[PDB]
């Protein structure tokens, strides 16, 4: 299972 | 082919569907999991663990156009510097959703 803050991760971040 | 696109299928939010919607934040994951202890802000769904950055944002929204459609989906891209609002969660209490930009 991915976490949540995973998913938040994949994908909302693009440093 | 465009920044949305492509960053839409290679993060799996567009290999199985077409997604109407979603954000791409430019700073660094500690910048923005520091934004879970800035200001307080009620959610769109009226929950409380929402958070709202002191500063903007380097942010790239990606919105499907009128016609996109599985496995063909197509996306306009704005580029914008706004605040993010983030919900947070969890021990640490970290970034889980996405709320909004202002
Ligand atoms: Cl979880």
């Amino acid at each position: 299972k991915e976490t949540a803050a995973a998913x938040f991760e994949r994908x909302h971040l693009d440093s | 082919s465009n920044y949305c696109n492509q960053m839409m299928k290679s993060r799996n939010l567009t290999k199985d569907r077409c997604k109407p919607v979603n954000t791409f934040v430019h700073e660094s994951l500690a910048d923005v999991q520091a934004v879970c202890s800035q200001k307080n802000v009620a959610c769109k769904n009226g929950q409380t663990n929402c958070y709202q950055s002191y500063s903007t944002m380097s942010i790239t929204d990606c919105r499907e156009t009128g016609s996109s459609k599985y496995p063909n989906c197509a996306y306009k891209t704005t580029q914008a510097n706004k605040h993010i609002i983030v919900a947070c969660e969890g021990n640490p209490y970290v970034p889980v959703h996405f709320d909004a930009s202002v």
